[PDB]
C-alpha cells in the first residue's frame, strides 16, 4: 500500500505565526490528497480536498499545495481554535486509502517549569492489598518531562504509569501524574519515598519526597 | 445532513459488533461511505467503504475478513460487522460520507461510537484521597478513581463550585484490566481548612456515584 | 452560408453525461463570438492561446463543440493541466489546448425532487485518460484478484456512478453544463489571420 508521513511531528507556534504541515507519500498519488483537522474528543473535519481546493465554509487562512508525493498544509496566520491534530488521507487507489501519521499543532508558549506536588498512599486504600503513590506535575510547557521513581536512594521500573493531560485551553499548559504501584507489605519494607523531575524549564532536578512516618 | 450512530458496546474477546449509522437529510445516491476507527492511544485508521447501492465493498487489508459492511435498504443505515474482536479493537468507530468518490469528502462525520473489548465486566470505581502544612503558598489536593469498568468517569468538585486549576487526567487501562485515573487541583495552602473541598465521582456504567472528602490530615 | 448554430449546442434540451461527452463537430460559419461572451448566462467563460473578442477575428478549420454535465466544484477541472476525477477519468483537456470553456449552472434544468440518476461520470480508471479520449466502458472494475464475471460485489464495482442532483443541493454539487470550443486555427502568413 502507500505510506504517508507527515513532519515535524509536532510544530508549535504562536498566533498569528505561518504554519506549514508536510506531508510526504511513498509513491506518486497525483493530485489525490485530502488534508483533515480533529479538534479534542471530536470527529475529524475536512479542510483541503484534492491537494489544492478549499472546502465548503473552511476559513480562507487554510490552503494547500502540492503533487505528486509532496504536499504541504498552510495555515497562514494560526488561530487559539486550530489547536488540533491534523491529518492527510492519499485515495489514488481508488478502493483504499490511508492517512499519515498526524501533526499536532500546538498553540506555542515560553517555557515553563512544573509543579510538583508528591502523594502518600491513603488510609482507605491500604486496607486493600495495594498502594498508591502519586506525583503531580502541574502546568508546564514542553510536554517532554522524565518521571523517576526511588525508594531508600534505589530506582523504580516497570511499576510505574503516566498520564498527560491535553494542552490547556487558556495557558497551554500541561498536566502530568504518575502512579507507582506497589504492594502493601511492600510500601512498609521503605521508608523514603521521592519523586524527581528533571525538565527544560527546570535548571536542576527537582524532588518531592516523603518518610513513611511524618504525617 | 445528519449521522447517527449506534450507542456505546462493550464486547467479550472473540465476540462480534455490529454499530449502525444512520444517515438522514441528503441523496445518499453518489455519496459513499467509510468507516475509520481511532484508537485511544492512535490516530486515524480507515477500515473500508461500501457504496451507495449494492455493497461492491473494499476492506483494508488488515480487517480483511473480519469486518462485514451492509446496509438496511430502507433506513439508509450503514452498519460495520466486526468479528473476532481482540483488546487492540478497543476503539472509537466513525462512519463518514464521501461525495463522488475518489478524492470525494470527508464532508460530514458520526459522532463515533465507543467499542470496548476486554475479558472484564462492569465494575464500580473505589475512589482514594490526595492530600499533602505544605512547602509553598500553593496546595494540591485530588481524588484517586481506581479500578472502574467501562470508562467513562466523571468528576466534579464542590458539585461544580470549584473549576479553575482542576485538571482531571484521562484514564489509563491497567494489568487488572480496568482503568484508573486522577483528578487533582491546586488551591491557595491558607485555604486548607476554611473552604471544604469534595470531589464528586460519578461513574454511570456502574450507577456509581462517589464524594470523597479531599482534606488534609496531619498525624 | 447563414448564420452558425450555436443554439442547438447550448439550448439543447438535454444533455450527455461527462463520461460519455457529446461532440459537435460544426463547420458551417464563424458567429459573433462577441456576442456569446458579453451574455451574463455564462458564468464560466474562459479562453486559451486566444482571446474571446478576437475569435471572429481569427480562421480555424473544425470547431469541435464538447458537451456535458458535471458538478460546480468539477467546473474547475475542464482546465488544461488539472486532475481529478473528471480530468482523469471523464474528460481531459492537453496541456496545450486551444480554445474555450464555457460553462452555466443548470440546477433549474437537470435537478429533480428526489434526485436526478441520468447524468452519470466514471468514477475509476487505471491510468489517467489521454486528451479528448471519451470513455464509455461499461465493464464492471476487478479491483482485487479474483475475477467478477461482470458480477457487482466485493472488489468488483460498476464503474459509473449517477449524480444526485437535487435542488437543495449545495451550489459546489449543482449541476453544470459545459460547453467545450476546440478549434484548429489555420496557418497563414501573418498577414490574412495573423
Ligand atoms: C437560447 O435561447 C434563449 C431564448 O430561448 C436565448 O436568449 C439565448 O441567447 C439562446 N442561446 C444561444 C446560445 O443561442
Amino acid at each position: 500500500e502507500i505510506g504517508m508521513t507527515q513532519s515535524p511531528a509536532t510544530l508549535s507556534l504562536s498566533p498569528g505565526e505561518r504554519g506549514t504541515l508536510s506531508c510526504r507519500a511513498s509513491q506518486s498519488v497525483s493530485s489525490y490528497l485530502a488534508w483533515y483537522q480533529q479538534k479534542p474528543g471530536q470527529a475529524p473535519r475536512l479542510l483541503i480536498y484534492n491537494a489544492s481546493n478549499r472546502a465548503t465554509g473552511i476559513p480562507a487562512r487554510f490552503s494547500g499545495s502540492g503533487s505528486g508525493t509532496d504536499f504541504t498544509l498552510t495555515i497562514s496566520s494560526l488561530e487559539p481554535e486550530d489547536f488540533a491534530v491534523y491529518y492527510c488521507q492519499q485515495h489514488y487507489n481508488w478502493p483504499r486509502y490511508s492517512f499519515g501519521q498526524g501533526t499536532k499543532v500546538d498553540i506555542k508558549r515560553t517555557v515553563a517549569a512544573p509543579s510538583v506536588f508528591i502523594f502518600p498512599p491513603s488510609d482507605e486504600q491500604l486496607k486493600s492489598g495495594t498502594a498508591s503513590v502519586v506525583c503531580l506535575l502541574n502546568n508546564f510547557y514542553p510536554r517532554e518531562a522524565k518521571v523517576q521513581w526511588k525508594v531508600d536512594n534505589a530506582l523504580q521500573s516497570g511499576n510505574s504509569q503516566e498520564s498527560v493531560t491535553e494542552q490547556d485551553s487558556k495557558d497551554s499548559t500541561y498536566s502530568l501524574s504518575s502512579t507507582l504501584t506497589l504492594s502493601k507489605a511492600d510500601y512498609e519494607k521503605h521508608k523514603v519515598y521521592a519523586c524527581e523531575v528533571t525538565h527544560q524549564g527546570l535548571s536542576s532536578p527537582v524532588t518531592k519526597s516523603f518518610n513513611r512516618g511524618e504525617c | 445532513v445528519q449521522l447517527v450512530q449506534s450507542g456505546p458496546e462493550v464486547k467479550k474477546p472473540g465476540a462480534s459488533v455490529k454499530v449502525s449509522c444512520k444517515a438522514s437529510g441528503d441523496t445518499f445516491i453518489n455519496s459513499f461511505f467509510h468507516w475509520v476507527r481511532q484508537a485511544p492511544g492512535q490516530g486515524l485508521e480507515w477500515m473500508g467503504i461500501i457504496n451507495p447501492s449494492g455493497v461492491s465493498t473494499t476492506y483494508a487489508q488488515k480487517f480483511q475478513g473480519r469486518v462485514t459492511m451492509t446496509r438496511d435498504t430502507s433506513t439508509t443505515t450503514f452498519y460495520m460487522e466486526l468479528s473476532s474482536l481482540r483488546s487492540a479493537d478497543t476503539a472509537v468507530y466513525y462512519c463518514a460520507r464521501e461525495n463522488g468518490g475518489n478524492s470525494g469528502d470527508f464532508d460530514y462525520w458520526g459522532q463515533g461510537a465507543l467499542v470496548t473489548v476486554s475479558s472484564a465486566s462492569t465494575k464500580g470505581p473505589s475512589v482514594f484521597p490526595l492530600a499533602p502544612s505544605t512547602s509553598g503558598g500553593t496546595a494540591a489536593l485530588g481524588c484517586l478513581v481506581k479500578d472502574y469498568f467501562p470508562e467513562p468517569v466523571t468528576v466534579s468538585w464542590n458539585s461544580g463550585a470549584l473549576t479553575s486549576g482542576v485538571h482531571t487526567f484521562p484514564a489509563v487501562l491497567q494489568s487488572s484490566g480496568l482503568y484508573s485515573l486522577s483528578s487533582v487541583v491546586t488551591v491557595p495552602s491558607s485555604s486548607l481548612g476554611t473552604q471544604t473541598y469534595i470531589c464528586n465521582v460519578n461513574h454511570k456504567p456502574s450507577n456509581t456515584k462517589v464524594d470523597k472528602r479531599v482534606e488534609p490530615k496531619s498525624c | 452560408t447563414n448564420l452558425c448554430p450555436f443554439g442547438e449546442v447550448f439550448n439543447a434540451t438535454r444533455f450527455a453525461s461527462v463520461y460519455a461527452w457529446n461532440r459537435k463537430r460544426i463547420s458551417n460559419c464563424v458567429a459573433d463570438y462577441s456576442v456569446l461572451y458579453n451574455s451574463a448566462s455564462f458564468s464560466t467563460f474562459k479562453c486559451y492561446g486566444v482571446s474571446p473578442t478576437k475569435l471572429n477575428d481569427l480562421c480555424f478549420t473544425n470547431v469541435y463543440a464538447d458537451s456535458f454535465v458535471i458538478r460546480g466544484d468539477e467546473v474547475r477541472q475542464i482546465a488544461p493541466g488539472q486532475t481529478g476525477k473528471i480530468a482523469d477519468y471523464n474528460y481531459k483537456l492537453p496541456d496545450d489546448f486551444t480554445g474555450c470553456v464555457i460553462a452555466w449552472n443548470s440546477n433549474n434544468l437537470d435537478s429533480k425532487v428526489g434526485g436526478n440518476y441520468n447524468y452519470r461520470y466514471r468514477l475509476f480508471r487505471k491510468s489517467n485518460l489521454k486528451p479528448f479520449e471519451r470513455d464509455i466502458s461499461t465493464e464492471i472494475y476487478q479491483a482485487g484478484s479474483k475475477p467478477c464475471n461482470g458480477v457487482e460485489g466485493f472488489n468488483c464495482y460498476f464503474p459509473l456512478q449517477s449524480y444526485g442532483f437535487q435542488p437543495t443541493n449545495g451550489v459546489g454539487y449543482q449541476p453544470y453544463r459545459v460547453v467545450v470550443l476546440s478549434f484548429e486555427l489555420l496557418h497563414a502568413p501573418a498577414t490574412v489571420c495573423g
